[PDB]
């Protein structure tokens, strides 16, 4: 039957989620299991053994934190088993499976393995009514209230460019590269170590994630700034140490802008931004250039945008207003935009049938994929 | 906004639109 | 009894029961009444969880209708 | 109807389950009397264990058969067992599981031979052996916290968070109680009081417990007992005899945090709780510098948690909310966890049958002890 | 300068020194300071208080062993500068620090104000005409002659494993941990500790290395021995004393293929050497797999190669030809190396002079070195 939909984005790193018609992520949670590494002795001890959901970040001192999504591609299925029951939990939604059609997103140009053990997940072990996959970029658009741009994402995973003209999608000239987040943290990490603080444990790697969200900036010329001495801010670890990170505040995100310095032959931001206009044809270029719509979490960067106008300016033809929009609700652009294309009949006309699926299976997905 | 307060991370006094100038 | 009146006497009598036993789960699960149960630990009042649950009957019954 | 025996290397613990203050509280000591040809008459023991050898001290030679945690006479522990069970609770212990407190990090065999022991000779049919910071911060009322346990023979650090011990940042020292005594006596032989026998042992750990207390500025504290005399203090021993100790009332717990002046080359017990704090997550150790709980009966001293809090503060870093908890019933808080714990019921999972042990042996102790 | 370099091994455990040019290290010494902990009284006793070299080892019970090189990183600069002073005194070479140029070896990943400092040190205290700075993977190639090949090597306090290919190494697929021989015997004095043979003077824990380096057999099924039972053969401590060994002797070298025991969430060194093989490209890793080096001294243990092999193929992909290629002088091998190095023409194009140093500072060590 079909009662309200639910919205799930899964964000390499931070899931969001919710249901349709809402106009807000009421569940934000980032996207890991955390086990406990330690001893029970004392009876009365915190309850169960996977920690997903706000108490991992209340208890992050005993965790044994995975990852199951790298790259956007699902290693470990158990543990997005795991998660999705967690977004259905008595914490999170407290609805049953078998209740609303769900709006599942997905990275671009995943494998096709994905999809398929998605939907064995989601009508094997979940039984939902229904359920749709899209891309992430269509749902930015909708969230930003446009038809015609090039969504240039980066979330904590994978970042991509898709451009779409008035709606219509142009599937051979996506971009997609899997340098994000996760790559700016750990790059930070490995210089932290070269500085003299050993970050190596889990809850470690998730203290340089609060580091490069709050710490990191980008540049403008990395060498007019490479020459001079920085600020070197002071930040203080929660146990009350103090650590500075000089010039590679403004080191670490230059990963995305550059790919070499972590020793990968790949493009940079810009040059995935830039060739994902010119795969496309000629007249939708300038229009393209005068409609760059950001998203995902790794763009809110202080200074990025900047230096994003600054690189494209200098790789776009002389003259063509490059005009870069980018909202306030970046990170959660994706969400509102499932909630937004889930809130309509066209996605009853949309999605896919559970008994359809069953008469079908993967075929079904990968015909109604866009 | 309170709807752009409620959520953890947003982005707090930053300019939205990023263009280049004029004189084309 | 099982045995009085209609079935959907029984019905009704097992769904609410699962809902009422669920709503009073989430009342002991909410702050306030875990600190009372926190206040009363750390006031050397040892067995407080202890007798708090098992004076109580909410974990056999949430087991039963469930 | 359980039976909670805290055996630590001075006094012996002794009580029922549920019960708020132990039964028997006595000094673990053995004496044989002194053997010469001469004879006796009208009846007298062969070795007088508890206040028995504590009233005939003038006589018999006192011998602790627990030396640092280790029980280095097991004819000796067994007597002090058979005098406790049927002589202070006055019950036999086949109709009662009993509950063992041993220090951490012992070594195998005294956690092992503990066990034969209470199987082969008293027929018992369940004994558990507890960590006693564990017990300490039961008794505590918390879950989460660093117990700075301090006995005569042994003292350690154990961190505990929400319930799940670390193992590995667990420290231990032999610096006790009994180093303590030591001390004493050679700093009282050198004030011209001679205190030679083992009889004469418990007489200056008797001053210990009257007029010893730990001093919050050790240097100021010197300087000014070096410069006045009103902090000298009068002592009555057993015999018509007084004495006056100037120095020795704050420079005997000196040992505990400066344990150079034994020659031990380690950490006092400040920072020896430091060190056990970094050696865990870096994301608890605000919990731990709240919960320090302290607990024994070597933490008895008078003005020790000022002590503890400055040289913390001192070491732990300037934003951090150093707390010491030290409770009066401290001399008390392996026992009342242990009363706690084997009133639970949860617990009765917890005990190691007969069967067991007649089944597996004494290595089913490492795979149930914690 | 128109004479020959000093190639210095600054190893954690064993500081190796020479003059360039020769074929073994003439001066090897262990990395400790020795401060005498007791009081001189008789006259015509030992002068000096600071023991280096062979005074230090003939004399352990005198001195308090104080290690200036933690995990490869110094921590006691002024120990360091006394260790240095030491290698250019009369006892160890004769000859002038400010007569000769300085190789010195270092651990790779370290912190840059290790590299700072210690070039600050030798060119602002000693004034060493030149100073080079260098990996101890590349000077072990240099050693043994070879060019390809991964060095997995395992000193008393870093493990760590750089793949080359043709003199080009990846400086991505570098591996670091820091759990080697000094912290395995750290471990296995809390065996010894839980089997009852307690050591806790600094001056003992080298006795405790004695006890690693002699009588610790790696097994190759972990848990398939580790459930069963072994003859317990005895060892002779320099006292004369008799100890059973018993299973610390095969679980306590096992902390360099599981660094959980030690509580401490990290990879094994079967892991360090498959990631930094998997981290490299896909036409190299064949040639990574037929070509491993061995080095340091914590890679001689009974079995460790076997273990490796048994490891590695169950990690390396099938029909691959795996070949760990160790040397025979092992402990010298990055100290031939360096001398070979340090003899070439070529060796003066490549390190940094006086006036370098002195036009520009840590920017041209930074810029000399890897
Ligand atoms: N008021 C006091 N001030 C200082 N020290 C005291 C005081 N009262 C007792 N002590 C010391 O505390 C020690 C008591 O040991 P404790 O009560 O900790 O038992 P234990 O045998 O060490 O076992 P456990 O450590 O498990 O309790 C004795 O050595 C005694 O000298
Ligand atoms: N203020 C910030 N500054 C820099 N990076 C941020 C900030 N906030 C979030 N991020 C990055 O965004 C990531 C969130 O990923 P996200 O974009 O949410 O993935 P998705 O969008 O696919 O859910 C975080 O891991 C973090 O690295
Ligand atoms: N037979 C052995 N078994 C185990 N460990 C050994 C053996 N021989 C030496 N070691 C360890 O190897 C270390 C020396 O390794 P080495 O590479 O020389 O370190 P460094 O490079 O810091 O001098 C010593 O600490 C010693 O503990």
């Amino acid at each position: 039957i079909a009662n309200q939909p639910v919205v799930i984005d899964n964000g390499s790193g931070v899931i969001k989620a919710g249901f349709a018609g809402d106009q807000i992520p009421k569940y934000c949670f980032p996207n890991y299991v955390g086990r406990p590494k330690h001893v029970r002795v004392m009876a009365g001890a915190l309850e169960g053994d996977i920690f997903i959901g706000p108490k991992a970040e209340e208890h992050r001192g005993l965790l044994s934190i995975r990852y199951p999504m790298e790259h956007g591609i699902v290693k470990d299925w158990n543990d997005m088993e795991r998660i999705w029951q967690y977004v259905y939990s008595k914490d999170q939604l407290q609805t049953f499976s078998e209740e609303h059609p769900v709006l599942l997103t997905e990275a671009p140009l995943n494998p096709r393995k994905n999809r398929e053990r998605a939907a064995e997940v989601f009508f094997e072990t979940f039984n939902v009514p229904a359920l749709f996959i899209s891309m992430q970029a269509v749902l930015s658009l909708y969230a930003t209230g446009r038809t015609t741009g090039v969504v240039l994402d980066s979330g904590d995973g994978v970042t991509h460019a898709v451009p779409i003209y008035e709606g219509f999608a142009m599937p051979h000239s996506i971009m997609r590269i899997d340098i994000a987040g996760r790559d700016v943290s750990r790059f930070l990490r490995l210089y932290l170590r070269k500085e003299g603080y050993d970050f190596h444990s889990s809850s470690e790697f998730e203290i340089v994630k609060a580091i490069k969200e709050r710490a990191c900036y980008l540049s403008i010329n990395p060498q007019k700034d490479e020459t001079l001495e920085t600020e070197k801010a002071q930040y203080y670890l929660p146990d009350g140490s103090t650590i500075e990170i000089g010039p590679s505040r403004f080191r670490a995100p230059e990963l995305l802008f550059r790919p070499d310095l972590i020793g990968e032959e790949s493009e940079g931001i810009h040059e995935v931004l830039v060739f994902a206009i010119q795969k496309s044809d000629m007249d939708l270029r300038r229009t393209l250039f005068s409609n760059i719509v950001l998203s995902g979490g790794s763009t809110l960067f202080k200074g990025f945008g900047d230096r994003l106008l600054s690189e494209v300016k200098k790789l776009a033809p002389k003259d063509v207003k490059i005009r870069i929009s980018a909202p306030q609700e970046r990170l959660y652009s994706t969400w509102i935009g499932g909630s937004i294309l889930a809130s309509l009949d066209t996605f009853k006309k949309m999605w896919v049938s559970k008994k359809e699926y069953e008469e079908d299976g993967a075929r079904s997905i990968h015909r109604k994929t866009f | 906004d309170p709807k752009y307060a409620d959520l953890p991370g947003i982005a707090r006094n930053e300019p939205d639109v990023y263009e280049t100038s004029d004189l084309p | 009894d099982p045995a009085s009146g209609t079935a959907l006497q029984e019905i009704s009598f097992w769904l609410n029961l699962e809902r009422a036993l669920y709503r009073i789960q989430e009342k002991r699960e909410s702050p306030e009444v875990l600190l009372t149960l926190d206040i009363l630990k750390h006031g050397k009042r040892f067995h407080a969880t202890v007798s708090f649950d098992t004076d109580t009957g909410l974990k056999q019954a949430l087991e039963t209708v469930n | 109807a359980a039976l909670v025996v805290d055996n630590g290397s001075g006094m012996c613990k002794a009580g029922f389950a549920g019960d708020d203050a132990p039964r028997a509280v006595f000094p673990s000591i053995v004496g044989r009397p002194r053997h010469q040809g001469v004879m006796v008459g009208m009846g007298q023991k062969d070795s007088y264990v508890g206040d028995e050898a504590q009233s005939k001290r003038g006589i018999l030679t006192l011998k602790y058969p627990i030396e640092h945690g280790i029980v280095t006479n097991w004819d000796d522990m067994e007597k002090i067992w058979h005098h406790t069970f049927y002589n202070e609770l006055r019950v036999a212990p086949e109709e009662h599981p009993v509950l063992l407190t041993e220090a951490p990090l012992n070594p195998k065999a005294n956690r092992e031979k503990m066990t034969q022991i209470m199987f082969e000779t008293f027929n018992t049919p369940a004994m558990y052996v507890a960590i006693q910071a564990v017990l300490s911060l039961y008794a505590s009322g918390r879950t989460t916290g660093i117990v700075m346990d301090s006995g005569d023979g042994v003292t350690h650090t154990v961190p505990i968070y929400e319930g799940y011990a670390l193992p590995h940042a667990i420290l231990r020292l032999d610096l006790a109680g009994r180093d303590l005594t030591d001390y004493l006596m050679k700093i009282l032989t050198e004030r011209g009081y001679s205190f030679t026998t083992t009889a004469e042992r418990e007489i200056v750990r008797d001053i210990k417990e009257k007029l010893c207390y730990v001093a919050l500025d050790f240097e100021q504290e010197m300087a000014t007992a070096a410069s006045s005399s009103s902090l000298e203090k009068s002592y009555e021993l057993p015999d018509g005899q007084v004495i006056t100790i100037g120095n020795e009332r704050f420079r005997c717990p000196e040992a505990l945090f400066q344990p150079s002046f034994l020659g031990m080359e380690s950490c006092g017990i400040h920072e020896t709780t430091f060190n056990s704090i970094m050696k865990c997550d870096v994301d608890i150790r605000k919990d731990l510098y709240a919960n320090t709980v302290l607990s024994g009966g070597t933490t008895m001293y008078p003005g020790i948690a000022d002590r503890m809090q400055k040289e913390i503060t001192a070491l732990a870093p300037s934003t951090m909310k150093i707390k010491i908890i030290a409770p009066p019933e401290r001399k008390y808080s392996v026992w009342i966890g242990g009363s706690i714990l084997a009133s639970l019921s949860t617990f009765q999972q917890m005990w190691i049958s007969k069967q067991e042990y007649d089944e597996s042996g004494p290595s089913i102790v490492h795979r149930k002890c914690f």
